[PDB]
C-alpha cells in the first residue's frame, strides 16, 4: 500500500463506456478493494505488485486495465498474460471476453492441449488484441515468431508463485528477454518467496506495491 | 438453377457502379453505408466456413454482368483485420471458392492482411485433404507471390511449411518455383530451419534444388551446417557437409 489514491466505484475509474456496460453486463456492482486501489495506476501504465488471495478479485483488475489499455484499430497483440495452468488462462480468457463483450477486442489462450499448426494459422489470420497462457506455450509462439512482441506493453503474470512452484521460471525469464525493456509489468502473487521478489527486483521499475 | 443476388445487394452493386469513378461520392456517409452493407453481403456469401461454390460463381458472374469493375471491387474487399475472400477461403480450406476466386483473374493474389500474412502463406499452413484440393493450392502458388515475405518476421510460405514439417507442402511450394535462399528478418534460411528442427527428408528436398546455397550465414553467422552440428543432428550434418564440400 504504496499509492493513495483508492476509487469505490467503476463509473469513477475513467473507462470507456463500453468497457463499463460490459462491467455491469457480466454481474458486477461495486468494485472489491483490490480492483479500487490498483486498476487506475495499472492503466497509467505502472509496474503494479499485488498481494492477494485467490478469491479476492484479481482477475477482474487486471482484466479491467487491459482492455482499457487497448488501442482496438491496432490489429496486434498488445497484451501478454501468464497462468499456472490451461484451466486458469481459459478461465482468465473467458473473463476477459465477458467484460469485453461490447468492446471489439479479441482474446486468445495458448495452451498445451491444443494443435500447433491450426493455432498458428489463426493466428496468421488476426493477431489478437490480447493473449493469455502457458509460460511454455507462450514462449513457444515467441520464440518461434509466430507471437510478435512489437507491440506489447503489458505483461501480466498470474499467481507468480504457482508458476515457479511448477518451475516456470526459465519460460518467464526468457520471455523477459523476448518483451521490449519499456513494457509495463504487473504481477500478482499471494506468497512472495524469494524467487518471485528476485523476478520483482529484476525486471520492475518504481512498483506501485499492494498488499490485501 | 442459378443462385440470384438479393435486391439490396443488386441495388448496391448498381450504386457502386454508379460512383465508382467518383471518389468524393465513395467516401460520403451514405454511400460507405451502401458500401458497408455491400461489404458484409459479401463476406456473409464467401468467407464463412459453410459458403457455397455455386452462389459465390453465380455471384460474380452476377458482378461482372453489372459492371467488370464492379467485380474487381468487390472480389478484393478486405475487412477490419485486412482479410479478404481470398484469405478465409483459404483458411477454411474451401479450395471451390479459391479456384472460383483465381479464375475471375481480377484477384489480389498477393494482399497482405494487418497480421502480415498472404493467401499464399495461410496455404502453407492449410489443411490439405484431397489431391483436387493440393492442386487448387499449387495453382494458387503459382499465380502469386510465393517468394513473398511476412510483415512480422519476414516468413516465406516455404520458411513456415518447413518449421511445421510439411513434406508434401514443400514439394508443392518447390514444384511452384520457391526460392531456397531466400532469409528472414534473421537471415535465417528454409535449410537452416530444417537443419535445427530436424527435418531430414525436407533437408534432402531442398538440397537436391538447382542452385541451393547452404554457405548463406544467420546474423549470428551460423550456417545450416553448424546449426546442424549444434543442435546434435549429425546425419543432417553429413548431408550438409558433403553437400558444401564436394
Amino acid at each position: 500500500s504504496n499509492w493513495n489514491e483508492i476509487v469505490d466505484s467503476f463509473d469513477d475509474m475513467n473507462l470507456s463506456e463500453s468497457l463499463l456496460r460490459g462491467i455491469y453486463a457480466y454481474g458486477f456492482e461495486k468494485p472489491s478493494a483490490i480492483q479500487q486501489r490498483a486498476i487506475l495506476p495499472c492503466i497509467k501504465g505502472y509496474d503494479v505488485i499485488a498481494q492477494a488471495q485467490s478469491g479476492t478479485g484479481k482477475t477482474a483488475t487486471f482484466a479491467i486495465s487491459i482492455l482499457q489499455q487497448i488501442e482496438l484499430d491496432l490489429k496486434a497483440t498488445q497484451a501478454l498474460v501468464l497462468a499456472p495452468t490451461r484451466e486458469l488462462a481459459q478461465q482468465i480468457q473467458k473473463v476477459v471476453m465477458a467484460l469485453g463483450d461490447y468492446m471489439g477486442a479479441s482474446c486468445h489462450a495458448c495452451i498445451g492441449g491444443t494443435n500447433v499448426r491450426a493455432e498458428v494459422q489463426k493466428l496468421q489470420m488476426e493477431a489478437p488484441h490480447i493473449i493469455v497462457g502457458t509460460p511454455g506455450r507462450v514462449f513457444d509462439m515467441l520464440n518461434r515468431r509466430y507471437l510478435s512482441p512489437k507491440y506489447i506493453k503489458m505483461f501480466v503474470l498470474d499467481e507468480a508463485d504457482e508458476m515457479l512452484s511448477r518451475g516456470f521460471k526459465d519460460q518467464i525469464y526468457d520471455i523477459f528477454q523476448k518483451l521490449n525493456s519499456n513494457t509495463q509489468v504487473v504481477l500478482l502473487s499471494a506468497t512472495m518467496p524469494s524467487d518471485v521478489l528476485e523476478v520483482t527486483k529484476k525486471f520492475m521499475r518504481d512498483p506501485i506495491r499492494i498488499l490485501v | 438453377e442459378r443462385y440470384e443476388l438479393s435486391e439490396k445487394m443488386l441495388s448496391a452493386c448498381n450504386l457502386l457502379k454508379y460512383n465508382i469513378k467518383d471518389p468524393k461520392a465513395l467516401a460520403s456517409k451514405d454511400m460507405r453505408i451502401c458500401l458497408n452493407t455491400l461489404q458484409h453481403d459479401w463476406f456473409r456469401v464467401s468467407s464463412q466456413k459453410s459458403a457455397v461454390p455455386a452462389m459465390v460463381g453465380d455471384y460474380i458472374a452476377a458482378f461482372e454482368a453489372v459492371s467488370p469493375d464492379v467485380l474487381r471491387y468487390i472480389i478484393n474487399m478486405a475487412d477490419g483485420n485486412g482479410n479478404t475472400a481470398l484469405h478465409y477461403s483459404v483458411f477454411h480450406s474451401n479450395f471451390q471458392i479459391v479456384k472460383l476466386l483465381l479464375d475471375a483473374d481480377v484477384c489480389n493474389v498477393d494482399h497482405q492482411n494487418k497480421a502480415g500474412y498472404t493467401p499464399i502463406m495461410l496455404a502453407a499452413l492449410a489443411a490439405v485433404e484431397a489431391e483436387k484440393d493440393m492442386q487448387v493450392v499449387e495453382e494458387l502458388f503459382s499465380c502469386g507471390d510465393v517468394n513473398a515475405k511476412a510483415s512480422q518476421a519476414g516468413q516465406t510460405a516455404l520458411m513456415l511449411a518447413v518449421s511445421h514439417g510439411r513434406i508434401d507442402m514443400v514439394k508443392g511450394l518447390l514444384a511452384c518455383g520457391a526460392d531456397v535462399n531466400i532469409q528472414d528478418d534473421e537471415g535465417s534460411t528454409a535449410l537452416m530451419c530444417a537443419s535445427e528442427h530436424g527435418h531430414v527428408e525436407i533437408v534432402k528436398l531442398l538440397l537436391a534444388q538447382p542452385g541451393c546455397n547452404g554457405h548463406l550465414e544467420d546474423n549470428d553467422g551460423s550456417t545450416a551446417l553448424s546449426i546442424a552440428l549444434e543442435a546434435g543432428h549429425k546425419d543432417i550434418a553429413v548431408l550438409l557437409y558433403a553437400h558444401l564440400n564436394f
